[PDB]
């Protein structure tokens, strides 16, 4: 796993990880990129090689919503200070997030499934009764 | 979370002479302000010099070792001296139901 | 049972458990594979060691979210600090969580159920009243 | 990547960029120019030579938003300060934005995928039959 | 591009742009202006020369909503001084704007798309195979 | 935003005489009021003249220069003087979330 390095995110958040933090952000990031693999549908065998900016973008940004506001808050406020969030989505990725890591999967998404009568079909009832009446060709 | 605080306790005998020692490590969160502002700090006016006044909460997990008439150090240096006994230290009359927290007027001198 | 360990979710946590906490997380953590292991409808006989990183993720989830509040709590506030949380699902994982763990699922999740109209049926009335009369081939 | 340069995001911003603040902007001007790419569908392979002024302005526009508010905030107040933002959108770009991107798209962008029946097909089965009764011309 | 010039700006502003406010306030002059032109669909050559009152106007009021204030601002105070915008248009513009934008568009703007049935045709297969039997007329 | 502030270390020794020096540049914004109200401007009273007394709040970043018992002169040129340790200077007691701001309670006397 781990489609996303650590020095972009800490670039990205601005500060330097270390110690139980950089840790903890990478069980964060690998928890977000095994969620991004799942839903795309996709296995990416070489992690940090392809790895398509979509993906990177999406798994940053939802290690900074991880890592940042880990338990869903709307409003947090300590003495005069306050702040209010929006409204966290139900996973990791927002709904606008999750169409793009649906891209990759094949076609418009509308895959079907092939059911069946509980039977298991015979198709040779019928030809096997002929004798066979001339050269042998 | 939550911040170790060092805790003195001592009681002063008839000579005068207080006998402060440490009691332990105590876990409390500090309060500089009753709601949305914080409290002005004090001149001293009439003493000699300059220094200031302050009057904050703490909180702490119910059942510390923490008591009124001690003195509380934080981890950058300054230390603090709580007295009164703590308030809000019962159940729900109601129900019975268990907060768990005790809010400690403390005093900041330093 | 016990889908994911106590060390990675130490180190998500950021904390070290010890007493009865250690005890209570790993009751938690118990609880929540279980959980995961019902709604999935797999079994998973050698618990860390198959274990892919969705439902690792999603245990882990579920359990930081127990242990951060047992009681489901909107808004807590003692004096000047204050916080409110968002809404609280009505398991221990979100619907998207859920929908997750349903991947393991055999075929869309559509079973179906064998309907019959109280008869057992013998299909034999009429066949064995034939009497051989050949050379018994 | 990286439709815009960085010199007119600063004279949009009004300020300049150093340390690893520069760095931070770079980044999210290249997930911004990423995700326009994406979603108009185009892949731009000069990107600052041809890169027509709509992406410029989305892409800047996202990249303002993304610096002035990293995690979708409602209200924020510092003691007598106050300030309320207005509903954060679902993805980096506003519907508006997201329809300006999506005109480089072919036609309307009602797009189609092609179904089968599952079958191959032979054009073939009752023409090679014929034997040549001619010239062979 | 640069439908509008910058003294009309700064006159109906009442305030005169200086040092890095003349290039912010340029730059979203142009990306107004090139909005505007995106929506109408001209293409307007010479731009400070023909330039419609009406698409002026449209740039002008953008430029003063964009300047006025750049993250959306729905209600902000320092203090004892209040104000409370209306609801911000969703990408630049209002309604009405973009309706009178859209003036320029050809007929009503109910334009078409040519589908197909993934046909090529030939209409020729009947008409050569005539042979010439007259004169040659 | 923010506007750059002058602040001036000194620790006054048992002479009594104050050795104040330029500390650096900060970067902070000035509060003059707790709400939607401004903080009446004190009378010297007894002071022989005419003078003015306020007690405003300083907002800076956090892990700044500015410690207190320092002085702090503005782009103007009135020179304020700031007392008393930082107030609100912890993180989150339930999560840890930290803010980044302290408020000052810096007193204005220019």
């Amino acid at each position: 796993a781990g489609l996303a390095t650590i020095d972009e995110l800490q670039t990205l958040m601005s500060t330097v990880f270390e110690d139980d933090a950089l840790e903890q952000a990478q069980l964060v990031l690998d928890i977000v990129s095994s969620w991004a693999r799942v839903v795309s549908g996709q296995m990416w065998p070489d992690a940090p090689a392809n790895v398509p900016d979509d993906v990177r973008a999406v798994v940053l940004q939802a290690s900074r919503r991880e890592l940042k506001n880990p338990d869903r808050v709307i409003s947090r406020q300590m003495g005069p200070f306050n702040v209010q969030y929006s409204q966290p989505p139900d996973g990791f990725f927002y709904p606008a997030e999750l169409a793009i890591l649906k891209r990759f999967k094949r076609s418009g998404g509308l895959m079907t499934v092939s059911t069946s009568r509980g039977e298991e079909g015979r198709p040779w009832a019928g030809k096997t009764a002929y004798i066979r009446y001339g050269d042998g060709l | 979370n939550d911040e170790t605080l060092t805790v003195y306790r001592g009681a002063t005998d008839n000579k005068g002479n207080p006998n402060k020692q440490v009691h332990g490590t105590v876990k409390g969160v500090f309060a500089w302000g009753p709601g949305t502002s914080t409290n002005k700090f004090g001149r001293d006016r009439n003493f000699k010099g300059e220094s200031s006044s302050l009057t904050a909460e703490l909180y702490v997990k119910r059942g510390a070792d923490l008591k009124a008439r001690d003195r509380i150090r934080r981890a950058n240096g300054e230390e603090y001296s709580v007295v009164g006994h703590a308030a809000w230290d019962q159940g729900h009359p109601f129900d019975g139901f268990d907060f768990g927290y005790m809010v400690f007027q403390v005093e900041a001198v330093n």
